[PDB]
C-alpha cells in the first residue's frame, strides 16, 4: 500500500554495468520479497529473481544467475508498521539485447503459497 | 514448531500467532504491599472480565472458538488470505477497534438465542 | 464469502498503559527497604519479539514518574521511627576550629533524660548547617522546619532494584544500541522485570549507572529548546575518587528517654579538605567523546564551549552525591572549563542538614573514621545557553531514573481478538 | 425486544425476565482505598461462588442450563403456566427460599453421577 | 455412600476418594484486615490457577476429565489395579511429583491440537 | 458449629517445634500490644 520509486533512465553501452535503485515506503520493507522483472524489445516479460529483505535470501532464474548483482539495505523504521527500505540491481555482461524497461516488485503476502508473487510494482527504468 | 515464548509471534502473521495461544494464556494470571495487593487484585479482575465475556459467548473453555455471527463486510472488507497470511494481530486490532463493541453484543445474543433454542429442543 | 466471526483468546496484542509496578530484590536494612521487595527470580526470562517495532518515549515514560515517588515515599517512610531533632533548635555558642574556618565548634544547653536537668554539651557543625543571629549561631532549618536524624542503622547504599509488571501486563525492552530516547525501536524484547536499577541520588554527573554500548549517546527532548536538559550517557566509564580525609568522632548525646542525638565529637589527627579526583586524561578523552555527538546536532564548524553552573541552589551548582553516608557538594568548575599523572581535583564541602526534593529535612549522623568511595561517572546532565556553550545542570531528580528506564515501557495485554473465517458452530 | 436494561424485568413474569439474562450477567463483575479494595475483592468472591456452583453442576458456561433432577412437588406444587406467566423471580425466590439448599445438593451429585457415567462410557 | 466430609477419604484408596470430589470442590473457595484481605485475595488466586489450568486443558467444568495423552510407563509402571485399589492420592502425588510438570504440558497442546482439529472440521 | 472431620486411615508427621502457627501468634500478640498503646497517654513528663 506504498510506493516503490526507482532511479532514472540511464543508458550505457555494451560490456558495462548499470545500477538501478528501488526505494520503498508505506510498508514494512522487511515483510515482503523484492522481485525484479523486465520487458525487453525482443521478447516479452521475463522474471529475473527475488530477494528477501528479511532472510537476505536470493532466488533467481538460471538465465540471469551469473549476471545479476542483487542487494538490499536495512529498513529505517518510520512507525510500528512503516519503514523505508531500498533494493539494488546490477548486471554483468551487458548487450543491446538487454535493452528494456525494468521495475522492482514487492511480494504479495507474508505466508502461504503466493508469498513472493510480484504484487506491488515500481515505475520503470529505460536501459540502454 | 519453535517455542517463541510469551508474545513470540507478536510481529508474525495472524495465522502463525494463532497456533501459539496457550503460551499467552498461561502468563495471564507494610505500605508497599498495599500497592502490591492492589496489582494482585486487578490481575484477577482483568482476567475474569475476559472469562466472563467468553462465558456469555459459549466460548467458556476455548482458546479458538467458532460462532454463528457472520462477518459483516462493514467491519473489514479484506479477503481471508490477506488477513491470516499478511496482517499481524496488532494490525488487526487497529482496523477493528471501532467495530469491536458491535461484535461483542452480536456474540452475546447469538448465545442466548442458542441456549434458548436448545431449551426448546430438550423439552420433548 | 461464508465468513463468520470467531473468538480468539490469548492473541499477541498490547496497548500503551499505566499500572502500579512492583519491586524485586535479590539478597542490615537500607532506606530503599529492598528486603521487603519480593525475591528477584534467578532466571530472568527475556523473550525476543521478532519482527516487532514499538514506539518508545523515555520522556512520557511513567516508570520514572512512579519510581521518583517510590523513592520519596521510601525516604519519608524510613524516618518515621527515627529521632526528631527538635530540641537541637536552641541558641548555639560557636567558635571556629583551631587552624579555613569551615566547620564550627558549638556548645549549647540541652535537655537531658530528666525533664528538669540541663546539660552544657558541645558538638561540631559545618557552617552550611548554621547561621548567626546578630558568637551566637542557630541551626539552618529552625526557621523553616524541624529535622529528623537518620537512624544510624539504615544504610544509604543504593541496591539494585528491579521493576516488574503485574499479571496481565508486560514490560518491553529496547535492544537498539544506538537508540536515542524517542522513536520506533526496531529490536524489541519483552521482560517480566527490568534490570537492576541502583537508585543513585546524584547531580550533574550520573554515578555508578549503566554505560552505553557502541558509542556514547546523547538524548534530550526538543534539543533545539535550550530549557531541556540533555542527558548524555557515556560508553566508557571515567574514574572518580572522593574522600573526606578528616578522622571524625561520633558522640551520643542523651537528649531524652531513648532519644539520643549523635553529635560530632572532634577531629582526630590532621584537618584536611574533602575533595574528588578524576583522571584528566580519561576525562579529556571522555569530554572529547561527548563533543563528538554534540556536533551531529549543532554543526561541524561551531565551537562547543564548556562552563560551570549558572548559579542558584547549592545542590544544583555542585556535583552533590552521597559518599559513605555523608553528602558531598563538589565544585565541578575544574571539569567543565574547556572550549572545543593527571588528576583533576574538585573541592567538596559537606552538609548535614539536607532537605532533598522539597518541607521536611534530615540530619545525617556523622560517620566515624576516614571516608573514601570510588565511583564511575557514567552519565551527564548538560544545559545549553542560547558559539554554543554547555553547562552542567540537574533541576529534577527524575532525570536520573530516566537515564536508566529509557530502555523500558509498560504495555497491557488485551488477549481477546475477533477475526473472520469460514467456521460456524453446529445446532 | 425492548432493552429494559439492568434488572429491567424485575417486576415482570419469570418467562419474560428469563429472556433478558446476559444484561444482568454483564453488570455482575490512602485509607479509603482499603475500603475500595475491600469491595473490589468481595466482588470477585461473590461472583466466583456462583461460578463454582455452576461449575460443579455442569452448567459452567450456561445462562440457561437444564438438569436431570426432577421437580419435587414438595418444593412447589404450582403448575408451569402459573409460574412462568404469573409470578416474578422475586416472588419465586421467597417460595423456594427454604428448599433452595436441598436442590443445590441434588444438582451436585447429579453431575458427579453423570461424569462418572461418562467415564465408564469412554472406557471401551 | 458415607458422608466422610472434607478430606474424608485422604487415607482411602484412590478409587474410593475419586467418588467424593465435590466435597473438596465446595470448600476450596484496621491493620489485621490487611492480613485478612491478603488471605482473601490469595484464596481466589490459588483457585483460579487450578481453573486456568483446567480451562486450557478442555476440562473446564469437569471434576473427572478424560484426555488423549496416553500414559507413559516412565511416569509410573504400576498396574491399574495396584493404583486405584491400593495407593492413596497422597501416595500417588509423591510418585508423580517429578513428572507432574511433563504431563501439564502434554495436556496443554493436546487441547490446542484438538480445537485446531475442530476448527478445520467446522470449516465446510 | 465448629466442623471437625475425621481423616480415617491418615497418619501425619507433626513437629510443634518447627510449627509456624506459634511463630505467627507470637508476633500477632506483640503487634496487638504495640497497636493497643498508640492512642494511650505517653508518660514522658514523668521522667523528672
Ligand atoms: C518475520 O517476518 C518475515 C517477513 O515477513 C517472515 O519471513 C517470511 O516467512 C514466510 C513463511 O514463514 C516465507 O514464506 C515461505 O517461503 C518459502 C520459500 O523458502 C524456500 O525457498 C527459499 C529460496 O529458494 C529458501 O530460502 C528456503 O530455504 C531455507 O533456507 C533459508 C536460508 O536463508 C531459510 O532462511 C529459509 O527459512 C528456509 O528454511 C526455502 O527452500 C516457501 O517454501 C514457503 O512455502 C511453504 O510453506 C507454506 C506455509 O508457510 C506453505 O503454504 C507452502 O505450501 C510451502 O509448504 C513459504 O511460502 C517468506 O518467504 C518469508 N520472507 C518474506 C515474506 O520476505 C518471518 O517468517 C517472520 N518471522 C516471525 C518469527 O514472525
Ligand atoms: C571545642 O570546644 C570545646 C570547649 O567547649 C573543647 O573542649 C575542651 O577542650 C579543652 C582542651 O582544648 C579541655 O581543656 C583540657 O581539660 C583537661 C581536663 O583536665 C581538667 O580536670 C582536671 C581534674 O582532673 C583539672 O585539674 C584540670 O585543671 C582541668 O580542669 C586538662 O587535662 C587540660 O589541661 C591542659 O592544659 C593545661 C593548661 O594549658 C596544661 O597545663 C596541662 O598540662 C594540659 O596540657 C585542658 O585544660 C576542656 O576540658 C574541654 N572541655 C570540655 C567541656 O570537654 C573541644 O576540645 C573543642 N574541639 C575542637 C575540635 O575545637
Ligand atoms: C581515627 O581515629 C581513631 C581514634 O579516634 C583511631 O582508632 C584507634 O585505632 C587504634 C588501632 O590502630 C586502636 O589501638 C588499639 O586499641 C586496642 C584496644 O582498644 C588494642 O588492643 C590494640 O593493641 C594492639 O593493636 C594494634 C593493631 O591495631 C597493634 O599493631 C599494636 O601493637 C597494639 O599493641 C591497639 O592499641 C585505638 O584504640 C583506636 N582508638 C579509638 C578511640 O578507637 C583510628 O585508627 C583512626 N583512623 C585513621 C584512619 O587515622
Ligand atoms: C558506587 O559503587 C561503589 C561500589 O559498589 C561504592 O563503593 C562502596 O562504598 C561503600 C561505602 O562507601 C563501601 O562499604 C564500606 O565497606 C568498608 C569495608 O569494606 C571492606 O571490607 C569488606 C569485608 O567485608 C570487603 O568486602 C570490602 O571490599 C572492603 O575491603 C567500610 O568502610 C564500611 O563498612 C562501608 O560499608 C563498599 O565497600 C564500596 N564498594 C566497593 C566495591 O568499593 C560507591 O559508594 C558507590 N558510589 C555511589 C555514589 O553510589
Ligand atoms: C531520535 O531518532 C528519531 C528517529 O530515529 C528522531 O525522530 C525524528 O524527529 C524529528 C524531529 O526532530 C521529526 O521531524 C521526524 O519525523 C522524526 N522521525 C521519525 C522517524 O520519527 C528523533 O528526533 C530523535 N531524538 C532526538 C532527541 O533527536
Ligand atoms: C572564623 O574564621 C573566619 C576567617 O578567619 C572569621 O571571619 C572573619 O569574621 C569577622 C567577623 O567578626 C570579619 O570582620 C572578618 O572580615 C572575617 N575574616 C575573613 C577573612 O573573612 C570568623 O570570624 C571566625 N569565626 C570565629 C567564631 O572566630
Ligand atoms: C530562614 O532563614 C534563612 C537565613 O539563612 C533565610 O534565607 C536567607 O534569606 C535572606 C533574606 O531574608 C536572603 O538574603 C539569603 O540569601 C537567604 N539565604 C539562604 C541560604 O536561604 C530564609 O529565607 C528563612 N526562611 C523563612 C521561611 O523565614
Ligand atoms: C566501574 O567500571 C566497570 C564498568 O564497565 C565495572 O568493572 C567491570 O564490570 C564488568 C561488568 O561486571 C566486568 O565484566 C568487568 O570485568 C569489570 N572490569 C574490571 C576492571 O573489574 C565496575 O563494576 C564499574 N562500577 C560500577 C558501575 O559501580
Ligand atoms: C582511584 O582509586 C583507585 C584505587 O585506589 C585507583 O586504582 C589503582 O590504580 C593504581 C595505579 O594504576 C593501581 O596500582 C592500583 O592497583 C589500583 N587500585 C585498585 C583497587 O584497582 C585509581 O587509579 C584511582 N583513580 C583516580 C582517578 O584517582
Ligand atoms: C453491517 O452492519 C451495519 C451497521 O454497521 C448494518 O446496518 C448492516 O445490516 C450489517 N450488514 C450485515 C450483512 O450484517
Ligand atoms: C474509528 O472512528 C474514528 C472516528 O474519528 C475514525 O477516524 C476512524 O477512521 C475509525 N476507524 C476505522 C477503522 O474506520
Ligand atoms: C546555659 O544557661 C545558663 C543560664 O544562666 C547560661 O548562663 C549559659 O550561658 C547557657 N549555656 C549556653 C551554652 O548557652
Ligand atoms: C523546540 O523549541 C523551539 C523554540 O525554542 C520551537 O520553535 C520548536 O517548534 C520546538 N520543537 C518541537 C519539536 O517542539
Ligand atoms: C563559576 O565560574 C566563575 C568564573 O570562573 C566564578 O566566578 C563562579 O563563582 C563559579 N560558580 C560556581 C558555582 O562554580
Ligand atoms: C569553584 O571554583 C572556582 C575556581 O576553582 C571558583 O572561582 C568558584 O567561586 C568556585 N565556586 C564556588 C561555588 O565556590
Ligand atoms: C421430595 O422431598 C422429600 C424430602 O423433602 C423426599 O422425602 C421425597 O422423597 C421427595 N419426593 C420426590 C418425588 O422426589
Ligand atoms: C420456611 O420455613 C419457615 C420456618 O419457620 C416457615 O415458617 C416457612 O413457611 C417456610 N417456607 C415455606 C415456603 O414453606
Ligand atoms: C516417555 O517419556 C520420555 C521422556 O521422559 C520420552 O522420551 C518417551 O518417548 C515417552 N514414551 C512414550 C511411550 O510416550
Ligand atoms: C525425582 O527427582 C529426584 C532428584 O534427586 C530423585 O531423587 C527422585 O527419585 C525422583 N522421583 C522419582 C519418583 O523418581
Amino acid at each position: 500500500q506504498g510506493q516503490l520509486v526507482q532511479s532514472g533512465a540511464t543508458t550505457t553501452k555494451p560490456g558495462s554495468s548499470v545500477k538501478i535503485s528501488c526505494k520503498t515506503s508505506g510498508y514494512r520493507f522487511n515483510f515482503y520479497h523484492i522481485n525484479w522483472i523486465r520487458q525487453t524489445a525482443g521478447r516479452g516479460p521475463e522474471w529475473m529473481g527475488w530477494i528477501s529483505p528479511y532472510s537476505g535470501d536470493k532466488n533467481l532464474a538460471p538465465a540471469f544467475q551469473d549476471r545479476v548483482n542483487m542487494t538490499t539495505d536495512t529498513e529505517v523504521p518510520v512507525t510500528s508498521f512503516t519503514s523505508t527500505g531500498a533494493a539494488y540491481m546490477e548486471i554483468r555482461n551487458l548487450t543491446s539485447d538487454d535493452t528494456g524497461t525494468y521495475f522492482c516488485a514487492k511480494g504479495l503476502l507474508r505466508d502461504g503459497s503466493s508469498t513472493w508473487l510480484p504484487y506491488l510494482w515500481g515505475q520503470g527504468t529505460l536501459l540502454t | 514448531a519453535v517455542f517463541l515464548g510469551f508474545l513470540g509471534a507478536a510481529g508474525s502473521t495472524m495465522g502463525a500467532a494463532s497456533m501459539t495461544l496457550t503460551v499467552q494464556a498461561r502468563n495471564l494470571l507494610t505500605v508497599w504491599g498495599i500497592k502490591q495487593l492492589q496489582a494482585r487484585v486487578l490481575a484477577v479482575e482483568r482476567y475474569l472480565r475476559d472469562q466472563q465475556l467468553l462465558g456469555i459467548w459459549g466460548c467458556s473453555g476455548k482458546l479458538i472458538c467458532c460462532t454463528n455471527v457472520p462477518w459483516n463486510s462493514s467491519w473489514s472488507n479484506r479477503n481471508l488470505s490477506e488477513i491470516w497470511d499478511n496482517m499481524t494481530w496488532l494490525q488487526w486490532d487497529k482496523e477493528i477497534s471501532n467495530y469491536t463493541q458491535i461484535i461483542y453484543g452480536l456474540l452475546e445474543e447469538s448465545q442466548n438465542q442458542q441456549e434458548k433454542n436448545e431449551q426448546d429442543l430438550l423439552a420433548l | 464469502e461464508n465468513l463468520w466471526v470467531t473468538v480468539y483468546y490469548g492473541v499477541p496484542v498490547w496497548k500503551d498503559a499505566e499500572t502500579t509496578l512492583f519491586c524485586a530484590s535479590d539478597a542490615k536494612h537500607n532506606v530503599w527497604a529492598t528486603h521487603a521487595c519480593v525475591p528477584t527470580d534467578p532466571n530472568p526470562q527475556e523473550i525476543h519479539l521478532e519482527n516487532v517495532t514499538e514506539e518508545f518515549n523515555m520522556w512520557k515514560n511513567n516508570m520514572v514518574e512512579q519510581m521518583h515517588t517510590d523513592i520519596i515515599s521510601l525516604w519519608d517512610q524510613s524516618l518515621k521511627p527515627c529521632v526528631k531533632l527538635t530540641p537541637l533548635c536552641v541558641t548555639l555558642q560557636c567558635t571556629n576550629v583551631t587552624n579555613r574556618g569551615e566547620l564550627k565548634n558549638c556548645s549549647f544547653n540541652m535537655t537531658t533524660e530528666l525533664r528538669d536537668k540541663k546539660q552544657k554539651v558541645y558538638s561540631l557543625f559545618y557552617r552550611l548547617d548554621v547561621v548567626q543571629i546578630n558568637k551566637e549561631y542557630r541551626l539552618i532549618n529552625c526557621n523553616t522546619s524541624a529535622c529528623t536524624q537518620a537512624c544510624p542503622k539504615v544504610s544509604f547504599e543504593p541496591i539494585p532494584i528491579h521493576y516488574c509488571a503485574p499479571a496481565g501486563f508486560a514490560i518491553l525492552k529496547c535492544k537498539d544500541k544506538k537508540f536515542n530516547g524517542t522513536g520506533p525501536c526496531p529490536s524489541v524484547s519483552t521482560v517480566q522485570c527490568t534490570h537492576g536499577i541502583k537508585p543513585v541520588v546524584s547531580t550533574q554527573l550520573l554515578l555508578n549507572g549503566s554505560l552505553a554500548e557502541e558509542e556514547v549517546m546523547i538524548r534530550s527532548e526538543n534539543i533545539t529548546n535550550n530549557a531541556k536538559n540533555i542527558l548524555v550517557q557515556f560508553n566508557t566509564p571515567v574514574q572518580i575518587n572522593c574522600t573526606r580525609p578528616n578522622n571524625m568522632t561520633r558522640k551520643s548525646i542523651r537528649i531524652g528517654p531513648g532519644q539520643a542525638f549523635y553529635a560530632l565529637g572532634d577531629i582526630i589527627g590532621d584537618i584536611r579538605q574533602p575533595h574528588c579526583n578524576v583522571s584528566k586524561a580519561t576525562w579529556n578523552e571522555t569530554l572529547g567523546k561527548v563533543v563528538k555527538q554534540l556536533r551531529k546536532h549543532f554543526g561541524n564548524n561551531t565551537i562547543i564551549r564548556f562552563a560551570n553552573s549558572s548559579g542558584g541552589d547549592l545542590e544544583v551548582t555542585t556535583h552533590s552525591f552521597n559518599c559513605g553516608g555523608e553528602f558531598f557538594y563538589c565544585n565541578t568548575s575544574g571539569l567543565f572549563n574547556s572550549t572545543w599523572n593527571d588528576s583533576i581535583t574538585l573541592p567538596c564541602r559537606i552538609k548535614q542538614i539536607i532537605n532533598m526534593w522539597q518541607g521536611q529535612c534530615m540530619y545525617a549522623p556523622p560517620i566515624q573514621g576516614v571516608i573514601r568511595c570510588v565511583s564511575n561517572i557514567t552519565g551527564l546532565i548538560l544545559t545549553r545557553d542560547g558559539t554554543e556553550t554547555f553547562r552542567p545542570g540537574g533541576g529534577d531528580m527524575r532525570d536520573n531514573w530516566r537515564s536508566e528506564l529509557y530502555k523500558y515501557k509498560v504495555v497491557k495485554i488485551e488477549p481477546l481478538g475477533v477475526a473472520p473465517t469460514r467456521c460456524k458452530r453446529r445446532v
